[PDB]
């Protein structure tokens, strides 16, 4: 079939297939940013009580749902790509997992703009100056151009130290795990 | 074109090409290994992914390695320089003697000869062995089947057939060891080096060994008979000469196929065998035929599981066999070598329309006399020789003489008996037996014939030992 | 103690590292479905957060199916799986001899830790076709029937097949004990470093076994791997390869080893569980399509290296259990078409009193004449022919009389030989004593002696030979043939002794 | 080496323990019960003879 | 003697790790963060 | 925590959690149930879901019911306060006598003793049964199995072992009926009350009981074995005692697992059994071994479907036993009760070093003669007995005498045969079989040895039979 441009990250399942299709189609025509904007919009537009209620009942003829989606997309004035994707989901019957699609697409667009996820789980509350130095040093792990998306977390369940996730890379320097390690190597 | 691995489930890899897929049966090289790992496509699963069966151990493969599409199915060297060498399924030598320097290459997946090519005249392959060539004649381009177990001279018979065909018909041979125990593989290599069919010094070898060991993954034991078929197809086509092809064993070909089919998830058939058993055997037993350029005989060892001759594997093999050679142990105790049984060995071409009226009458008479002697054996054992008249004792004497005369001294077996190899031509065998049946030699001691070639040598031996 | 605890604490590795990681999506039945681990090699050792291990066996496109090395009670959906990057490997060396290790080479004997230096993979390839050299030396098992009628050379796979409770482990342990005489002596070309892999057995059985070995002081050269019934499926599927690698160390180090798998039909069951839970397609009897590749790639490591690769060796005696003599089942035929022989055991023979219950009719060895000493060869050729002749007409035994004196002679010889082959338990005999007994048996020096007494004679004869004519036995042993002088001396000893009893 | 506070933590818990080793601190009567049970079992495995002398034999001749 | 030693060993352990968990509540947070961040600094420095 | 039921298929409930998931093997209490319903987690289906097998009927469960995570696996009372008290799979009295007032609760899912703890000693046990004590002596503190199909005598034989060994045994005892008739439940209860081993007045009971009889759901038959095993494990370890542990059947455990395996989404193995048969049996049958802390003599009645000893269940269980006494129906239909098969039966302590030359050689002579008789039967089928040899008729007569002599009138079979129970000290069994093999009784009739205890009773019966002649 026609060559398609692969995403940067691979997501799997139904949402994986639909998100990959949309991403490759958008890369052609270069409409990625506005496509993501419209995806976020349809997010809410599909959460209104009437729309979210008529798109779960399975006794609404499929064509009825398709036409209602078409009308709503005309009112919201979406790009041809996003309207076609909403249609596609509508007639394939897989619109019940539309939120899975857009979410996946976000994860595919984020990595396109190079914002690696991160995470710092701390022994307890943490200062900001400490957070400043943490960010400044973690930026040392990225590649040339990437950005950091750091989601701090407090955790008294661990004893001390901290856990740092960067993409997949995972460095555990919590006093807890040190205690288990010493007890193990000691037993 | 470079795809990427995306799954490694056991010995089944799954690659994801993008630009353009490789057609089924193409060989892909996995980049980043030190041992050459070769996958062979087997399906297309949509989404520009292909499910490949791996031809070697798939431990250490990483989702995302690069797999480079070769372009054509598994390719092997097929020159005359593949003679006296050992090469595994993908054509890589494993004799630790260097590269197989050849100018030709052949794909192991080539379709059978078209209908116009097929030769319409059923000939007879003169093996030079009295018993085989008389009672169970081997046919050119026929799928002979060699029954019998170990300890009864099955390797010696193989080497003798190789030597005799190389001398008489001036045609080379091959040996596709499907599922070949490594110990027995080494032993066969050194047996051939001894007997001289393989020669390491001068490049005058008559065998092109191919070995798919018993530990190599299942995907590479199903395709180790196609490698032999291709090495032999080169000789038949590009050199127009007769060829042998020993497939030891032909029950491990079906076993390897069944394992591969199970791995690809296909529903098992009648007795757990693959759903494509008949066609898998057909697309390999159908290149073993005599075209107009040359011919590929084939002597395939057969294992009959649980003595089930109805079992789907020996029931699908027998639909192709054009002969049989039931090596037996009970005939080895008497010392009659080769141990070939005369009363079990069948042959589809043992018909007077093909061999000739003289050959057929002689062979049928030998069979009848041997059956009658086997019957009288019971009466003699139970009651005693007294119980028999001379009208039966004459048949008994003739039968003992014939049972003796069927034994032959092989050339390769010189190490055992010291006697000289006798390549008795077909006419001499026919004359000898037609005469021993006509009573012309009812007086010579039986040991006159034991381990001789023609009948004239038997006369000379009788004269020698009678003084 | 305390002072020791100080360095116990100090002697640690506190350092951390930047390691890859994936999080468990699912768990249950002992099969984690980790998500992530994008750079995890197939068949690799990952570690869960709790502390378990796992072997990332099934790299699917979106997740990696890992098999836990223990109860997954400690694992939960969400845990962290950190890869180690190293294929499964195990310790090796001569430090293991006398220890008891589990499937991963961890001393389960107490008795201190293993002091091994060099490790070794478990998924290596067998030596090719050139490294091997024909099987020539014998492996004296110390059992008359095995050692004379169905010989076992060094470098040969010899299935030990038979029904339940027929004495298969007993044959293996007699083989292990017999090697004491060599392993105490001097020559290093006759020392066998037995190994014993216990799969699916209960820890009580392995404990009793190591007790037997220690009593006979046969542990100083034996390793005893053990993946017992309670150890999760992967540790039973993986023990045979740990044993085979511990033996491959010796083999490629110019030493002679011997590895006994017990059973190999409880490893295939564990692999079947692993596969069926990973959801791989099933096959006949529900076994996957690899239950031949599984065994074949294991029993094809038992080689006999040539003299350029060291001259080492690795025998293999896979014990298989057949359900009521159903040799046609899947696993029995899978493992009968890989090995170089079979020592069939039967219960009809075990309860007739023929113990060890070896069934010489079905038992074969495909090396044959080779793998015997010239003395034992001379004796056993005639013994084998006589026993075959007796078997082919034993159907008449219940009549005996009313028959030709020739068949009466055949029965009167076969009965004596059958009674001579009977052996005790954990009483292996050097080859020279076997040769002496079977010489006294096959040359007619018992045909006039009533069968019921033959066993007595046997024992007495040994006591009358070992304590009296050790010089003759040494003469037979040092040069493994019967020179006419030795033949005549044996004849005189047999005759005069029989006269004196 | 003292940089890791874990080492010093363990070290001085250990020390305080050794100083307390004037007795086995916090043994707990369950400790004594376990001792009791296993010491008996050990003794029976070793027999009932007084574990203080050379039990005399006065060996018997045919 | 051997049983004495092993049983007292395990008891000493029990007690020691119990005191470890009891005591680690002590105030070392900022110090611990300082050392750990320096350690990440070293890990990154060796990273490239 | 607190989750919700999302699916209820058969006897498998999938529960969705929003808080932290409960680990595998935990116990979950379904709220709003008149009778306590306890689910056990057995998977983590992903998406913050768990799948659980229910220990009681799932009638009335409603999608959305709130479910409380207990925190730890099924915990049951243990101690000497569970003696003479019947218990459910979840340790709650079913004898209508009020709660089990204990101080220690134990979790049924424990670990096996490690190799360093195994005890390597073994010494014969005297059950007072001729065939068992002769050809298959029972090791003290060693796993024992009673194979055999239906209706051969497994339950009667365990009743005999309870009657003999239990009372004559100092330490406590436990009987964990797994998936067997509820009638036998109270039959055993009343028999034990009569014997006095269970007292409903004083705290002098000696036998604890556990019952998962076959009317319970499959989820509660795969675990009652672990409940009984936990009680006995406590009596071994904590009480420092020696214990008897009777289980009957222990094939309903693997069958009960097989019943729910398919719903848990597992491919079915060889004969419909769950793929995880061997290891699920190993993780249970290896918490029963004797260790260095205490001794457990475990007697397990193992069903055998359709009298097929090759079936995966018994075929696997054969590796987890010391002494295996294979009851046979071919021998039960000759009136030789107990139906034991003298040739299939086996024991680990049948080595002359552990029973001595006299006993070992008597047993091996018995086995040899029985096998020779089996060989002759093929001929007698064609010839007829007259045309036999003259030395053979002797062996057939001796084999018949021995075969009849191995029968015995049990103390609990007084209602079947109307006989009086007999016990036979080991030495007497050896004496009798020595005499029979030597020919000292070759003159007596065969029917003299049918259903008699020591051989002297055989001679007395021969007399009394010849008088009325
Ligand atoms: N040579 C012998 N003489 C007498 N008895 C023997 C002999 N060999 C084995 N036995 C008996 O056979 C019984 C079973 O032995 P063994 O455990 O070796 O067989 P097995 O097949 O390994 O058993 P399982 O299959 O249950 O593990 C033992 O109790 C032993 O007494
Ligand atoms: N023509 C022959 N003359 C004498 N002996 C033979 C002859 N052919 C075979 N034999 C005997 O049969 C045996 C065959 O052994 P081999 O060929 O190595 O394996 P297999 O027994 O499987 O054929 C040889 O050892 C040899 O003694
Ligand atoms: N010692 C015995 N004497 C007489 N009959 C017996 C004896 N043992 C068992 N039976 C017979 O077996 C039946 C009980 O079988 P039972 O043991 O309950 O079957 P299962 O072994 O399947 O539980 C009784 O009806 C009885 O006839
Ligand atoms: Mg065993
Ligand atoms: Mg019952």
């Amino acid at each position: 079939f026609a060559k398609l441009v692969r995403p940067p990250v691979q997501i799997y399942g139904i949402e994986g297939r639909y998100a990959t299709a949309l991403y490759s189609a958008a890369s052609k025509q270069n409409k990625l940013e506005q496509v993501e904007k419209e995806l976020l919009r349809v997010g809410q537009i599909l959460k209104e009580p009437k729309m979210a209620a008529s798109l779960l009942n399975p006794y609404v003829k499929r064509s009825v749902k398709v036409k209602s989606l078409s009308d709503m997309t005309a009112k919201e004035k979406f790009s041809p790509l996003t309207s076609n994707l909403i249609n596609l989901l509508a007639e394939n019957g897989r619109l019940t997992n539309t939120p899975a699609v857009i979410s996946a697409f976000s994860t595919m667009m984020s990595v396109h703009r190079g914002e690696v996820p991160c995470t710092v789980t701390t022994a307890s509350a943490l200062d900001e100056a400490t957070l400043t130095e943490l960010k400044t040093v973690l930026k040392s792990f990225l590649s040339k151009g990437q950005v950091l998306k750091l989601e701090v977390k407090i955790d008294p369940s661990i004893m001390g130290g901290m856990i740092v996730r960067i993409g997949e890379k995972y460095v555990d320097m919590s006093a807890k795990t040190k205690i288990q390690k010493l007890s193990r190597a000691m037993r | 074109t470079t795809g990427r691995i995306v799954a490694v489930i056991g010995a089944v890899v799954d690659v994801q090409f993008d630009e353009g897929l490789p057609p089924i049966l193409n060989a892909l090289e996995v980049q980043g290994r030190e041992t050459r790992l070769v996958l062979e496509v087997a399906q297309h699963l949509g989404e520009s992914t292909v499910r490949t069966i791996a031809m070697d151990g798939t431990e250490g493969l990483v989702r995302g390695q690069k797999v480079l599409d070769s372009g054509a199915p598994i390719r092997i060297p097929v020159g005359p320089e593949t003679l006296g060498r050992i090469m595994n399924v993908i054509g890589e030598p494993i004799d630790e003697r260097g590269p197989i320097k050849t100018k030709q290459f052949a794909a192991i997946h080539a379709e059978a000869p078209e209908f116009v090519e097929m030769s319409v005249e059923q000939e007879i392959l003169v093996t030079g062995i009295k018993v085989v060539d008389l009672l169970a004649p081997y046919a050119k381009g026929g799928k002979i089947g060699l029954f019998g177990g170990a300890g009864v001279g099955k390797t010696v018979l193989i080497m003798e057939l190789i030597n005799n065909v190389a001398k008489a018909h001036g045609g080379y041979s091959v040996f596709a060891g499907v599922g070949e125990r490594t110990r027995e593989g080494n032993d066969l290599y050194h047996e051939m080096i001894e007997s001289g069919v393989i020669n390491l010094k001068d490049a005058t070898s008559k065998v092109a060994l191919v070995y798919g060991q018993m530990n190599e993954p299942p995907g590479a034991r199903a395709r180790v008979a196609l490698t032999g078929l291709t090495v032999a197809e080169y000789f038949r086509d590009q050199e127009g000469q007769d060829v042998l092809l020993f497939i030891d064993n032909i029950f491990r070909f079906t076993q390897a196929g069944s394992e591969v089919s199970a791995l690809l998830g296909r529903i098992p058939s009648a007795v757990g065998y693959q759903p494509t058993l008949a066609t898998d055997m057909g697309t390999m037993q159908e290149r073993i035929t005599t075209t107009k350029k040359g011919s590929i005989t084939s002597v395939q060892a057969i294992y009959v599981p649980a003595d089930d001759l109805t079992d789907p594997a020996p029931a699908t093999t027998f639909a192709h066999l054009d002969a049989t050679t039931v090596l037996s142990r009970a005939i080895a105790e008497l010392g009659i070598y080769p141990a070939v049984d005369p009363l079990d060995s069948t042959s589809r071409i043992m018909d007077p329309n093909i061999v000739g009226s003289e050959h057929y009458d002689v062979a049928r008479g030998v069979q009848k006399i041997l059956q009658d002697y086997k019957s009288l054996q019971d009466i003699i054992a139970i009651l005693g020789m007294d119980e028999l008249s001379e009208e039966d004792k004459l048949t008994v004497s003739r039968a003992r003489k014939i049972q003796r005369f069927l034994s032959q001294p092989f050339q390769v077996a010189e190490v055992f008996t010291g006697h000289l190899g006798k390549l008795v031509p077909l006419k001499e065998t026919i004359k000898g037996f037609q005469q021993i049946l006509a009573g012309e030699y009812d007086h010579l001691p039986e040991q006159a014939f034991y381990m001789v070639g023609p009948i004239e040598e038997a006369v000379a031996k009788a004269d020698k030992l009678a003084e | 103690v305390s002072s020791i605890l100080e360095e116990r604490i100090l002697g640690a590795d506190t350092s951390v590292d930047l390691e890859e990681t994936g999080r468990v999506l699912s768990i249950g039945d002992g099969i984690a479905r980790v998500h992530g681990l994008r750079n995890v090699q197939a068949e690799e050792m990952v570690e869960f957060s709790s502390g378990l291990k796992g072997m990332s066996l099934n790299l699917e496109p979106d997740n990696v199916g890992v098999v836990v090395f223990g109860n997954d009670k400690l694992i939960k959906e969400g845990d962290i799986v950190k890869r180690t990057g190293a294929i499964v490997d195990v310790p090796v060396g001569e430090e293991l001899l006398g220890r008891v290790v589990d499937a991963l080479g961890n001393a389960i004997d107490g008795k201190g830790p293993i002091g091994s230096k060099a490790r070794r993979r478990v998924g290596l390839k067998a030596p090719g076709i050139i490294p091997r050299i024909s099987v020539r030396e014998p492996m004296q098992t110390g059992i008359k029937a095995v050692d004379s009628l169905v010989p076992i050379g060094r470098g040969q796979r010899e299935l030990i097949i038979g029904d339940r409770q027929t004495g298969k482990t007993s044959i293996a342990i007699d083989t292990i004990i017999n090697q004491k005489r060599f392993n105490d002596g001097t020559d290093e070309k006759k020392k066998l470093y037995c190994i014993y892999v216990a799969i699916g057995q209960k820890r009580s059985t392995v404990a009793q076994l190591v007790k037997r070995l220690t009593d006979a002081d046969a542990m100083k050269y034996t390793i005893v791997v053990s993946a017992t019934a309670s150890d999760a499926a992967p540790l039973q599927y993986l023990a045979p390869y740990s044993g085979c690698s511990m033996g491959e160390y010796f083999r490629d180090n110019g030493k002679h080893a011997l590895i006994i798998y017990d059973d190999l039909s409880k490893q295939a069951v564990a692999y079947r569980q692993m596969s069926l839970l990973l959801r791989r397609p099933p096959g006949r009897e529900a076994y996957p399509g690899d239950v031949f590749y599984l065994h074949s790639r294991l029993l094809e490591r038992a080689a006999k290296m040539n003299d350029a690769f060291g001259g080492g060796s690795l025998t293999a005696l896979p014990v298989i259990e057949t359900q009521a003599g159903d040799v046609s089942a899947y696993i029995p035929t899978n493992v009968i078409s890989i090995t170089d022989g079979q020592i069939f055991l039967e219960t009809e023979l075990f309860y007739k009193g023929i113990r060890p219950a070896i069934n010489v009719g079905l038992s074969v060895s495909r090396v044959g004449s080779a793998a015997q000493t010239r003395a034992m060869k001379q004796v056993a050729g005639t013994m084998k022919l006589e026993l075959a002749q007796y078997r082919e007409v034993a159907a008449f035994a219940q009549f005996g009389s009313d028959l030709d004196a020739a068949t009466q002679q055949l029965l009167s010889r076969g009965v004596r030989l059958t009674e001579l082959l009977k052996q005790g338990q954990y009483s292996p005999m050097a080859i020279e004593e076997q040769v002496a007994v079977i010489y006294a048996g096959v040359r007619g020096y018992l045909d006039k002696l009533e069968p019921s007494k033959i066993t007595k004679f046997e024992n007495a004869f040994l006591s009358h030979v070992i304590s009296q004519h050790q010089a003759l036995l040494g003469k037979i042993r040092t040069d493994g043939k019967i020179s006419e002088e030795s033949d005549a001396k044996l004849k005189e000893i047999v005759t005069n002794f029989l006269a004196g009893f | 080496d003292p940089v890791q506070k874990l080492f010093v933590d363990k070290i001085r818990e250990y020390r305080t323990k050794r100083q307390t080793s004037g007795g086995p601190v916090d043994a707990g009567p369950e400790y004594q019960q376990d001792l009791d049970r296993e010491l008996f079992k050990l003794k029976q495995m070793y027999g009932k003879a007084d574990m203080n002398t050379f039990p005399n034999f006065t060996f018997e001749d045919p | 003697q051997n049983m004495m030693r092993q049983k007292e060993q395990e008891h000493m352990i029990n007690w020691v790790e119990k005191r470890v968990v009891q005591s680690i509540s002590a105030q070392q947070e900022k110090e611990t963060i300082a050392k750990c961040i320096a350690d990440l600094k070293l890990l990154s420095k060796k990273a490239q």
